[PDB]
């Protein structure tokens, strides 16, 4: 029912991290 | 067909918003092929 609201933003952007161990 | 949300989270749950990340997992859900 609740009808949501925002912008899209989010297809494949570059990884930031990368765990470690 | 996109089980990324895992390892895509584990970014947005440390990269700042974790609460989002949760969002990301959705995404795991994603087995429509």
């Amino acid at each position: 029912r609740p009808p949501p609201a925002h912008h899209n933003m989010f297809s494949v952007p570059p990884p930031p991290i990368l765990g470690r161990g | 067909g996109a089980d990324y949300s895992a390892q895509w989270a584990e970014y947005y749950r440390s990269v700042g918003k974790i609460e989002e990340a949760e969002a990301i997992e959705k995404t795991l859900k994603n087995k429509q092929n």
